[PDB]
DNA sequence: GCATCCGTGAGTCGAGGGTAATAAGCAGGGATTCGCCCGGGTGTCAACTCTTTTTTT
DNA sequence: AAAAAAAGAGTTGACACCCGGGCGAATCCCTGCTATAATGGGAGCTGTCACGGATGC
């Protein structure tokens, strides 16, 4: 329901954003979604909304879960 | 997990640490209890049990132990995995030798130790006697004497100080005593210091093979193997059919002849047959051991039941179940369903109708995990019983289920990547797949009988990638080009040219209407017409800010439609007052996208696709018989033209008079026609009220482009011209009629002649495009671009093509898109018009092609020298997206596939024109380059040939007084590249295949950008010769990057000596993947014989970096998501090795 | 340095469903395999004795 | 305010039986031996090019 006109624009990649949307998703599996409402969207759809509207700069997480074995 | 793929020669011990036992019976099953044989082919002992956790004689299959042996029957219990794991090997009694080896292309064998294949081929089959350690008597070594008579009666020189030894013994004993150090110390000696006429084409590749078989760590013996391994008995099953009756593989038929005949020499040597018996059983012997393998190179072996030859591993790897398209690259996939397309304009643009039988069945594992979170259903198993019986309530969870799950569909000829795009599913009734009419056209495929395939992401990853990478929104431009693919096809583009034009005569004309509503008041009354001269109020938006909304004189189907228009700058009603052409809407499309956004040019194409529809059913589009019309004055000018050729017949040279009376008299007499019908059909006629009554409707669809054509309309309503027979020539008979009225059976046969010739013309071109598309994919797959910036400051110069005195392709648009080289200089006035490095915009494009100028030099990815890959700063703007390329993108792909797009619709030029083009094969006898400068000399002394002519200080076209400087083009039409690379730069042969492979292009109307072709070109070149000696003394081509990494490393070890610096050589894009590094990448396409065997002496190792490896080992692609991923495992490689560097 | 001869290629998704032919003979001795039956370890039941939580006194 | 028992445990003999291991018996597979004279074999293309390479004097 939301395009991806102003995710291109936060991030000009359009490769992370992928990444970034899915570990926001695997992230609001289990308490999240603090920072934009459902409004009856599902975990993706809800994680590009709030991409838009959010730090772009998350990716430390990401790459601090695969850091360590 | 495992990396570096390495391939060499498997020795006799390896193949028996492999295996596990040794088959002895060529005993399948019993015939009256189906279980494994003792010693069989399918054995259990062996190859491990055939039942999971359950050995056999009943005596062990509680499965609660799986480390015990049962002692009775031999065979331990394991699941049945283990049995397609397990290898057996067959012991030989006597040597046999490798069938890749030995028929070859180049032969292995032969290459050793200086021996002709004719001499190899006699001591196999046992014709001839080989002699070996000669003493001081006769017959030295090498001497190979033919006849019985040389081994028995010239063998009259003692019994010893003389050994003779025929078949595979003979060159096990040769490669055994041959040595490798001293034979290349002797090579490399004579390689240097050497005439090099003929001896170095073979010597070269000696010193290659024996280097190779150096360094690689295999013995020059292991190619007479000893052993051969079986293949487990899971890929050659022997599974029962229904009603009693096996079927088994045709492999077993080769592995039972190999154990039977080699138990029949086993009997015979215990026996002591005679030589004469025992050497066909070991002739016999060695032919059913080459045959396994290959069954190609010698005679056929068929079986005597079925009549089609067995097919070996060698067969079976090559085009029907190898890597190819069977099992590593193409495979079936499940979660997928197939059924017909239909049109559906209710639908956004984003929303496709799915059936709900399809539905139902490709989301049942959501369905389940719905109704077991809830709470509707218990059990696993008891849900399965929920959809079963297909309750009424299982609906309402598939409509919650399918609410933004995208869907991938996709059709069967995917030529280009926007065949598959992912969709938003929505349920509805019967079984055809809804679509949009808008997508319809990338797809490229009409609605008569066409079927689309259906896929379903199962990850959530995959799921959310497919929705912002592969949505249907996003891709709205074409690839190939910077042109919009939602133009309007064949109604709404009717619909909106026949409310963009504008009569003068209509009622309700001169009225001023303040508001859009009430225009629609005054045309619901009737007292304003459709479309007539009238005065209204419009807002525009010109300076950016609020506009007082000025009156405006268009007519009422004016206005309405540019109401939908965005409000932005630059656009607004004055773009709305030309006729609204198919070209003028796409066109209309490209600015509205390029000024605005995305989601503007979405919604406006979504709001125009309904507005063409409902203006469309509304008018009467309707064809009739009155609507085609024939000129008055064709029934004169025939008869005129008849009249005319009459008198020619009568004068006749009768070839000269048929040519000139036909390609003049009818020539004239058909244009004559046909503009006269044109003049009468554009011709308004004026109705007596004073209004005009009506447009023809076939002018209407041939002036709007949708589907009519100029040639279509004067076949239909001219006078066809001259038909042409299956020879080539045109009949000199007039066929003087159209479809109209009625057409005698001698003029139709030559049009069903011509009908004919077109069919069968087209159904084989399309096979070509299709291996070229397939061809180019595999030459520029490894080009990825890596890197943001490289550093660059070279360039290639891009001059605009010019034809006399009109320019095809404008400079603005072929120069649009690329990062300029150097600060462009307006000629004349001194000012900097655009700075040294920066992204050439529309905005600074328009403003070059204003101000005239000539060609600037722009980066381009064939001038680029960064590392690995393609760098962002030397590729350009997108072609898909507005925004500059993005790192990761796969480059090589699109080019291929933009490249193979255009394919089927070609033709001195065209398919097979482009086809030897890109190969750079020998197009045809033409004149060498002179490659001189100042005075030429004369050549040779008529030797049947030309060499060359040196000045130190056939048909000839140029004579030798003059002058001659080099880059003349003293040469025939279509030159040779070679010797183009060879004497001028790289940039001058790529600049002209470039400029042929355009004009190619253009002479069909194609518009291609010349970006891939400059991508395809730079992965052509990829290999540099060498001429220096220094640190290598082959000559051979190598790859681009060792002289890099070996020049940097010579020059450290000792600045001594000298250099190495050669020119590059050039290559055909077949050739380009013959010689590739990763073995794994050229034996999918080329033949998998001649690259398994090259790359099996040589042991290179696979490294995996390439996009085919990948595919086939089943790991993420490095480009784009993968490239990203990967970027990201390194960094956190490195912070994981900072972290641990301090804590030691 | 050229003329003659032997390998590779041919798009892609879909339908359609199973097949088919020759035919020596008998005597010696062992290895294999199917029927019955005793049998010892596994189940399925009559039927004799401590504990205790209350439910009754 | 007191004081003993249907269950709950715990066994103790008492069958019912169910594949296992032998005893048989009935029957498969192998191997060799037959004495007038037997004395060199049957398909298969051959209605695509074109390239790209391997032998020869
Ligand atoms: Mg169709
Ligand atoms: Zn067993
Ligand atoms: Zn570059």
């Amino acid at each position: 329901r939301v395009t991806v006109e102003d995710c291109v624009e936060k991030v000009p990649n359009r490769f992370a954003l992928v990444l970034l949307s899915a570990h926001r998703a695997r992230g609001i599996s289990a308490g999240a979604a603090l920072m934009v409402d459902r409004d009856n969207d599902k975990n993706p759809v809800v994680a590009l909304r709030e991409i838009a509207d959010d730090v772009i700069d998350h990716e430390g997480l990401k790459e601090h879960l695969i850091s360590t074995l | 997990t495992f990396d570096q793929i390495r391939i060499s020669l498997a020795s006799p011990e390896k193949i028996r640490s492999w295996s596990f036992g040794e088959i002895k019976k060529p005993e399948t099953i019993n015939y009256r209890t189906f279980k494994p044989e003792r010693d069989g082919l399918f054995c259990a002992r062996i190859f491990g049990p055939t039942k999971d956790y359950e050995c056999l004689c009943g005596k062990y299959k509680r499965m609660k132990y799986k480390g015990i042996i049962c002692e009775k029957c031999g065979v331990e219990v394991t699941l049945a995995r283990v049995r397609r794991e397990r290898m057996g090997h067959i012991e030989l009694a006597s040597p046999v030798a490798h069938i890749w080896f030995l028929k070859s292309l180049p032969s292995r064998i032969a290459m050793m130790l200086d021996m002709p294949l004719k001499d190899i081929e006699r001591v196999l089959y046992f014709e001839y006697y080989i002699v070996t350690e000669p003493g001081l008597t006769p017959l030295k070594q090498h001497q190979l004497l033919s006849e019985d008579d040389y081994m028995r009666a010239q063998e009259e020189y003692g019994d010893d100080s003389f050994t003779a030894e025929i078949g595979a013994e003979a060159i096990q004993n040769l490669l055994k005593a041959i040595d490798l150090e001293k034979e290349a110390e002797r090579l490399r000696e004579e390689l240097s210091g050497t005439v090099s006429d003929m001896k170095q084409k073979k010597f070269s590749k000696r010193l290659k093979i024996l280097e190779a078989f150096q360094e690689s760590g295999n013995r020059p013996e292991w190619m007479v193997l000893t052993v051969v391994p079986v293949i487990p008995p899971e890929l050659r099953p022997l599974v029962p059919l229904d009603g009693g009756r096996f079927a088994t593989s045709d492999l077993n038929d080769l592995y039972r002849r190999v154990i039977n005949r080699n138990n029949r020499l086993k009997r015979l040597i215990e026996l002591r047959a005679p030589d004469i018996i025992i050497r066909n059983e070991k002739r016999m012997l060695q032919e059913s051991v080459d045959a396994l393998f290959d069954n190609g190179r010698r005679g056929r072996v068929i079986t005597g039941a079925n009549k089609r030859p067995l097919k070996s591993l060698a067969d079976m790897l090559k085009g029907k179940q190898g890597r190819f398209r069977q099992n590593l690259l193409g495979k079936r996939v499940d979660y997928s369903g197939r059924s017909v397309i239909v049109v559906g304009p209710e639908l956004k643009l984003h929303e496709c109708g799915l059936p709900k039988k399809m539905a139902l069945e490709l989301f049942k594992p959501f369905i389940y995990a719905r109704l077991d979170a809830k709470g509707l259903s218990g059990t696993v198993k008891q849900s399965k019983r929920m959809v079963e019986r297909e309750q009424p309530q299982v609906w309402d969870i598939l409509e919650e289920v399918i609410r933004e799950h995208p869907v991938l569909l996709n059709r069967a000829p995917t030529l280009h990547r926007l065949g598959i795009q992912a969709f938003e599913p929505k349920l509805i009734e019967g079984k055809a797949i809804q679509l949009h009419p808008l997508v319809c056209a990338a797809f490229n495929a009409d609605f008569d009988g066409d079927q689309m395939a259906v896929h379903v992401p199962l990850s959530l990853e995959a799921q959310l990638e497919a929705r912002v990478l592969m949505m249907s929104t996003n891709n709205i431009l074409s690839p190939a080009n910077g042109r919009p693919i939602i133009v309007p096809s064949q109604d709404i583009v009717l619909g909106l040219y026949y409310l963009s034009v504008a009569r003068d005569g209509e009622p309700g004309e001169g009225k001023i209407f303040a508001d859009l509503g009430e225009i629609e008041a005054a045309m619901d009354a009737g007292v304003v017409s459709l479309h007539a001269k009238i005065k209204a109020r419009h807002t525009e938006m010109t300076p950016e800010g609020v506009l007082l909304r000025k009156v405006i004189d268009t007519t009422p189907g004016r206005m309405k439609i540019a109401a939908l228009l965005p409000h932005h700058p630059q656009i607004g009603h004055r773009l709305i007052e030309k006729a609204l052409t198919k070209k003028e809407i796409g066109n209309l499309i490209d600015i509205v996208y390029r000024h605005c956004g995305q989601k503007a040019t979405v919604i406006f194409a979504d709001k125009v696709m309904g507005l063409g529809f409902k203006e469309a059913a509304k008018a009467g589009i309707s064809f009739g018989k009155d609507d085609i019309i024939i000129p008055v004055r064709k029934t004169a000018i025939v008869e005129e033209t008849r009249k005319l050729a009459e008198e020619y017949e009568q004068q006749y040279i009768t070839k000269g008079e048929k040519y000139n009376k036909v390609v003049d008299a009818w020539a004239k007499a058909t244009d004559r026609v046909a503009d006269e019908m044109m003049a009468e059909l554009q011709m308004k006629h004026k109705d007596e009220n004073g209004r005009e009554k009506e447009i023809n409707a076939i002018y209407m669809m041939a002036h709007s482009g949708a589907r009519g054509s100029q040639a279509q309309m004067k076949q239909l309503g001219g006078m066809r011209g001259l038909m042409a027979k299956p020879s080539g020539e045109i009949i000199e008979t007039p066929i003087v009629s159209n479809f109209k009225e009625g057409l005698t059976v001698q003029e139709y046969f030559n049009s069903t002649h011509g009908a004919r010739k077109g069919l069968a013309d087209t159904a084989l071109k399309t096979a070509n495009s299709g291996y070229l598309t397939r061809r180019l994919v595999d030459v520029a797959q490894d080009c990825i671009i890596v890197e943001e910036d490289c550093g660059t400051t070279k360039g290639i110069t891009l001059r605009a093509v010019v034809e006399g005195g009109d320019v095809l392709v404008s400079l603005g648009s072929r120069v649009l898109g690329r990062f300029t080289a150097e600060d462009v200089k307006d000629p004349g006035t001194g000012e900097l018009v655009v700075p040294a490095d920066t992204y050439i915009d529309e905005n600074i494009a328009d403003a070059i092609e204003a101000a005239v100028v000539q060609s600037v030099k722009v980066r381009s990815v064939l001038t680029c020298e960064a590392k690995i890959g393609v760098c962002g700063a030397c590729y350009g703007r997108d072609l898909a997206r507005g925004t500059p390329v993005n790192i990761g993108e796969a480059v090589g792909v699109i080019a291929a596939q933009s490249i193979g797009e255009p394919g089927t619709q070609l033709t001195t030029g065209g398919l097979p024109r482009v086809a030897e083009l890109f190969e750079a094969r020998r197009p045809k006898d033409c004149a060498v380059i002179a490659e001189m400068d100042g005075r030429v000399e004369f050549g040779k002394d008529y030797k049947n040939k030309r060499r060359i002519k040196i000045t130190p200080d056939k048909h000839i076209a140029v004579h030798d007084g003059d002058y001659i400087t080099k880059g003349e083009y003293i040469i025939d039409g279509n030159p040779d590249p070679h010797d183009i690379l060879r004497i001028l730069g790289v940039e001058a042969l790529a600049n002209f295949l470039v400029d042929e492979i355009q004009e190619v292009y253009r002479l069909q109307g194609v518009p291609i950008n010349d970006k891939h072709i400059e991508t395809i070109v730079r992965q052509m070149l990829q290999k540099v010769e060498i001429l220096e000696p220094g640190d290598t003394g082959l000559i051979k081509g190598d790859h681009l990057d060792k002289p890099e990494f070996d020049k940097e490393q010579e020059k450290a070890i000792a600045r001594g000596g000298r250099p190495a610096v050669t020119q590059p050589v050039l290559l055909g894009i077949t050739k380009a993947s013959l010689q590739t590094k990763s073995f794994i990448s050229a034996a999918s396409f080329q033949e998998t014989t001649r690259v398994l065997t090259e790359a099996s002496v040589h042991g290179k190792t696979d490294t995996l970096e390439g996009l085919k490896e990948n595919v086939i080992v089943g790991r993420l692609i490095p480009a784009g998501t993968g490239s990203y991923l990967r970027s990201l495992q390194r960094v956190a490689a490195k912070r994981d090795e900072q972290l641990a560097q301090q804590r030691e």
